[PDB]
């Protein structure tokens, strides 16, 4: 994708988180485990459920088709009436296609970027008190218990404590 | 000790396209394309619709007498009317602006029928013997029950003079007609005066209608034809008839009671014993996706109809393997 | 020591929308709907509509004799007509291919009105009584001022044949008539002949009409009827009447001197005493802005109109709180 | 948006930044203030001007609506013109708002590329001479005097001087 | 020691345009849109169209002598006709419901000319003298060769009586015409019977025509009219004539073996020697484009036509200086 | 362009890479060169060839105009056939200049991710083993054979190595 997370330099996604579009994994002394990042997931739900309502919204007004019949001698206008009819079809057949094609790609990438940002979120507070390990994971220099890693998640990763 | 950044995979197999690449799955989809219907002719908001059965627009209107069961129909929600219904014009001929006709009756709900000219009130004609072999009634000649075949009497077809005032409030659909007979002979041998006419008065009408003698195919065993013609006959106005002759007298016309939101739809289906809110010629529509590829021809609170075979938008993102 | 990267914020309020989120407030952005306008008719680059005022495009050309502010039109920009005129056709009846005409009219901006065949020309016929209640004239019977409608003079209406050779360079619109009358009894007392004609011939057109009797409704005091008729005569072309009786004969036809770029606009307004590049049946438009939502049958240099509330394009970015 | 700088690490723009629409915003003993870039600010007038007026060109041929009467048994073909005048421009009104809710979706996510690009293009320049504080800034480990503030903005800062 | 990412750059000159730069250079690009054509008229998949040269389809389908030529015509692909083609109507005259004739053209590709009423036939009336020098051939007056323009024998024209039953497979074409005379002497001299008549009648036809005076331009040295008339009778369908007088009666009528696609291409090219799979007016293209911007009106197996100067895509990147 | 890589970053493209939109140029003791990285750039023609062809097809269902004819006093159901034909040809006309347009756009963005995202991964394999000098190259504090250039090229490089 645009962003290089998704399917890049994060190889693949977690079956074990269930509750997030997006989120961290940790490992400790303690134990593991995954926790979703609400304010991210629920970014990305506003934004994609926006997006369908914006799309159903604009296909509301649309070509309607009406019966009209004609006698054996009115085939000329017979024949303008059904390229008319069938010409707003192809038009509107056309829209709705590329537009769930072109926003179908725009979603994938929203996505894509999301993961990208949250990423850098938490790369940007641990600075050089971690190493990047270059899959989405940050190997740190100092023992990080559940309060240590609940604060990355937290926004408050107190870099000078350590 | 390590913490991680990572999305959402799970166990789905939809799919979607995108320009670049097609056939992409991801974690969650929304379908918005309806490709199912119930296959049946249904009552729209509860409001049945005229099923024609067998006949045509022309049949039920004029009282084609294999026409009975619409012989008086309440409030429709839409009309349906086969491809080519075998009981049109029984006795052969033409409908004079019959699509425009037809047109009219997309902005028709209800139509009362009222009697204009009594049967009866033919005192100087014969009224009662204009009938034929081609609109047979339970094995006898009859003919269009709307409108009378008038014929001379002891010899004698006097100029007929009549008038209608639309003294009721709601426009009138009045129709008429004029019999083109085969040859001078037939001529003279129903209506006695050779050359004849029917002229046609309203506010806004002009008409003078003649007689047309040309020799024709036989067409359910006539050669003759019948010429068929309409108007709306506004509030307050009168129609005016004078004939000579050949002049199918209107008996019956129908009041225009409720206008509105109608439509002619074509299919070969009968009623479904069935409510919907949305209907198409080859089937109902019960759904809330925003568009459907059922039918272009739709009645009712519908999705928009287009031609494709699949619109799947992603919601979610690229599933991993 | 520091130095920061960022971005500009100001005191705007402007919103945008976007597909996935509306009413983002942004630092710049760029109004391109154009909904304002004045209200009013105005002179097109200069030069007048001609405005019909009470009067119809047939009560204009047929010269209804309410309609005699228009006796002398100079050229025009486009043309206003209510939704329904009062003085259309003062003696009732039909105008034959009338939309056809009026179509004819969008290609039009000026006439110039000739005499073709001198009212005293008439001296085997009386053409000085051919006046209706129908049609008044400060208190008088009169008639449509550009035919002249011809009736028989000392018992006599002898056989008309008249040609008129296009000898000018400009095609001309010829008008004429044909008077449908009550009875019989009504047409030998205008005309003495029973059965009658009019026969119009030019180089393409091969016409030949009867007059049609039938007892109608009365409209505006009349149950006899006028069916108008047109053509437009070629340069070097003749036109050829001959009538029995029952003829509305031109006395003055159209001269096409300019063609171009015109519309008939349906609208209540009178004149604005105003100016505009691009006007519209509500009133005129003055602006840059490419699009506008004001109504969609227009004329002159105009921006293209969607049915939009709002248009609004993002220039600068999203605005901080 | 996509690129995460704008409302993203960068958390707010600047009241104070006038005249451009990205920037510089310095911080030494000799004082303070702000410095916009005006490279990348042409470059984006130039962008979004040019956007506009292919805009508003892409909508110059569109269609016109004309009137035509009809009597009153010429229903079917009035109806049909209605029908034609009327489709045309629900395909035109689609087209317009369309582009404009996609186009200001770019146009949003193409200032954010900007300034996400500036801090990149800053960012390679001081490489290890200075700290990324994680919100825009870089706060550096020597003194950096006013002449020095300009050669980073320069694109001339001289790494190994430092 | 180092080692660099990097792109791809080369000596292009390609250029695309997006929405918010021009003419970018590109180290690869994809042109869609198809500029040129040969310029000819040519055969579409071997089959050669029907260069009707300087007739036009009223020439050669009611055989204009000038259209010999064109007296018996293979299958074709399409039809090219010029804009004015001199050899029209040689007679003067119109042909009814012309344009929706030449509709039904549009839908076939082949006709078979069948004799149904042969010249010797007509015994009782003069059928050998029915020209005239508006239609002349080989410097004497002919007529169209595929009607016949009958006559008085003796001083008599006796009533016409004449059927003839569609017994052939195939739908038939069928032309006949009526001919309007200058004036009373003119009828009586040709065809003695001073008020005359055509009747026409089929399954569903049902006409009578009556010939019509009026004093009228010369075109071409005459100022009498023909009026061309034509119906398709069915297979096992009987056509009936009668008439008093002015019958142009049929002598040849067509037979439509071929229906498929097929159009009227108005141009003035010639036949270019040629063949192609796309033709247009302007000539015939070959590309696999999937665009291109010569003519909207084609035939055959063709790009999709745009008003586009160019359409080119961006395959590669953003190209170096 | 949007990711900063393409005339950003690094500031032209080569000549001398003949055989690949993407890849690397390595200068050691031994020599130096460029080569392709046929992964990147085999998924660039993929997705480029798959907007071509889809481009191409939506556009299959189309507008087609026939031939009409009226005669003198057929005025105004001529007039509404030539605006109706007019009509189509003009939505498809700016059908089809705007995927042009838009579609162009992001095939060019394409390119530039795809660059972007390359020196993304070998960033994030040589971690701290190089020094970032901010136009594309990375200089190595160990000596990097051509084997080891190969290793970059791989994913392979081994980190704890050096
Ligand atoms: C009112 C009247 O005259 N009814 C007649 C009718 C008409 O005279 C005729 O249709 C006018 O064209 O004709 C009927 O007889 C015609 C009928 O005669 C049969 O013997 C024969 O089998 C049929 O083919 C047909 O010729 C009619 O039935 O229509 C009698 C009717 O009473
Ligand atoms: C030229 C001419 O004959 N003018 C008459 C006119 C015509 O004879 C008539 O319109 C043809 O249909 O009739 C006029 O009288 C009719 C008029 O008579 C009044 O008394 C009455 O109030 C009206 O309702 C109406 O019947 C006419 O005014 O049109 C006289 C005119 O001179
Ligand atoms: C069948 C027949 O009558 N043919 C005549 C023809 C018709 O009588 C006439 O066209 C009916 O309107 O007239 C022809 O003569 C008319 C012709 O006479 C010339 O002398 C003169 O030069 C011409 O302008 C014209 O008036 C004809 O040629 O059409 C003779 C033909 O035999
Ligand atoms: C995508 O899936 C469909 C339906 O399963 C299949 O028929 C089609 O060939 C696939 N398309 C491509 C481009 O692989
Ligand atoms: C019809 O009758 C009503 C009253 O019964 C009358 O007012 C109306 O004018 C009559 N019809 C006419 C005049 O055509
Ligand atoms: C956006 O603003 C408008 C106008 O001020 C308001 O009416 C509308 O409800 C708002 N829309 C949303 C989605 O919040
Ligand atoms: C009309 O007159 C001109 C010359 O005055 C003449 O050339 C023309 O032919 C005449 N009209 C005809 C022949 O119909
Ligand atoms: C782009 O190139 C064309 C053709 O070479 C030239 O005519 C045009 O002016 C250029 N457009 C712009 C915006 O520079
Ligand atoms: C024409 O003839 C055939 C047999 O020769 C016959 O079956 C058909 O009915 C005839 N035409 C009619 C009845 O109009
Ligand atoms: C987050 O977690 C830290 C450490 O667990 C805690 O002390 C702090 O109060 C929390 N802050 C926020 C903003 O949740
Ligand atoms: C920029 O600033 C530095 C330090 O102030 C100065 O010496 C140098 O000449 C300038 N270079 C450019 C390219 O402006
Ligand atoms: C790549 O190169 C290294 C060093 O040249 C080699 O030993 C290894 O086998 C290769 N690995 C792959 C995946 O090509």
């Amino acid at each position: 994708g645009l962003f290089g997370a998704i399917a890049g330099f994060i190889e693949g996604g977690w079956q074990g988180m269930v509750d997030g579009w997006y989120g961290y994994h940790h490992s400790n002394e303690q134990g593991s485990g995954y926790a979703a990042d609400k304010e991210s997931t629920q970014k990305a739900i506003d934004g994609v459920t926006n997006k369908v309502n914006s799309i159903i919204d604009k296909m509301n007004t649309q070509f309607e088709a009406v019966g009209r019949e004609f006698n054996n001698l009115e085939r000329r206008i017979e024949n303008l009436n059904k390229k008319m009819e069938d010409g707003f079809l192809d038009v509107w057949t056309y829209n709705a296609e590329l537009l769930v094609l072109m926003e179908n790609e725009r979603t994938l990438d929203f996505h894509d970027s999301n993961v990208k940002n949250l990423y850098d979120k938490v790369r940007l507070q641990l600075r050089d008190n971690a190493k990047e390990l270059g899959n989405g994971c940050f190997e740190f220099y100092h023992k990080c218990d559940n309060e240590c890693m609940e604060s990355v998640r937290n926004g408050t990763y107190d870099y000078p404590q350590y | 000790d390590q913490i991680c950044i990572g999305y959402h995979a799970n166990n789905s197999t939809e799919q979607v396209d995108t320009i670049m690449e097609k056939n992409v799955t991801v974690t969650h989809a929304q379908d918005i394309l309806e490709k199912t219907h119930n296959g049946k002719l249904c009552d729209l908001d509860g409001v049945k619709p005229l099923i024609l059965r067998d006949c045509s627009v022309a049949g039920w209107l004029l009282g084609n007498p294999m026409c009975d069961e619409f012989i008086n129909v309440p409030e429709w929600s839409y009309i349906v009317e086969k491809a080519n219904p075998v009981n049109d014009l029984c006795y052969p001929g033409d409908f004079n602006d019959y699509e425009e006709l037809k047109h009219l009756l997309s902005r028709i709900n209800h139509f009362e029928k009222i009697q204009i000219i009594p049967k009866s009130s033919w005192s100087s004609h014969e009224a009662s013997l204009g009938v034929s072999s081609a609109c047979p009634y339970q094995g006898k000649s009859s003919f269009f029950r709307n409108v009378v075949w008038l014929i001379k009497k002891n010899s004698t077809y006097p100029t007929i003079k009549r008038s209608y005032n639309n003294t009721n409030q709601e426009d009138l659909l009045v129709l008429w007609g004029i019999h083109h007979p085969n040859d001078a002979a037939e001529q003279t041998k129903l209506y006695q005066n050779p050359t004849t006419y029917i002229s046609v008065g309203t506010s806004t009408l002009n008409q003078r209608l003649v007689p047309r003698i040309a020799t024709r195919s036989k067409v359910n065993g006539q050669s003759g034809r019948m010429e068929f013609f309409w108007t709306i006959l506004k509030p307050n106005d009168a129609i005016n008839f004078e004939s000579n002759g050949n002049f199918i007298a209107p008996e019956y016309a129908y009041k225009i009671v409720k206008k509105g939101d109608s439509t002619i739809m074509k299919s070969e289906l009968e009623y479904g014993n069935c409510n919907t809110k949305c209907q198409t010629p080859m089937g109902a529509i019960n759904s809330s996706m925003p568009f459907h590829n059922i039918h272009p021809l739709t009645i009712g609170e519908c999705p928009k109809y287009v031609k494709s075979n699949r619109l799947v938008l992603a919601t979610g993102l690229r599933n991993s393997p």
